[PDB]
């Protein structure tokens, strides 16, 4: 009986802990760009005269 | 004319190549070499000018 209980609340755990990983990916993918423009700035505005 | 665009150094010119799924660009920059110390001046004074 046990069993069907359980089920139940791995089934919730495990949507919860998938919902968390995906934001991540799409949270990192924008920190990304912003650190791809930080460097871009650091070569063009601090080692040059842009 | 952007620094580290093209490469480290002046750029003076890229050749592409095709890749598997992608490119290759070979950056072509010039990079001073041998320096030599000197005493500057700012301005030279002849004439009162
Ligand atoms: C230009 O002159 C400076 C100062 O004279 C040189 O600096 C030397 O740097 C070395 C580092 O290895 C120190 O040990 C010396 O004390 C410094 N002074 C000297 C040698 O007088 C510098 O090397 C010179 N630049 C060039 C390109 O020759």
């Amino acid at each position: 009986e046990a069993e069907v209980q359980i089920d139940r609340l791995i089934t919730g755990r495990l949507q919860s802990l998938q919902t968390y990983v995906t934001q991540q990916l799409i949270r990192a993918a924008e920190i990304r760009a912003s650190a791809n423009l930080a460097a871009t700035k650091m070569s063009e505005c601090v080692l040059g005269q842009s | 004319k952007r620094v580290d665009f093209c490469g480290k150094g002046y750029h003076l010119m890229s050749f592409p190549q095709s890749a598997p799924h992608g490119v290759v660009f070979l950056h072509v920059t010039y990079v001073p070499a041998q320096e030599k110390n000197f005493t500057t001046a700012p301005a030279i004074c002849h004439d009162g000018k």
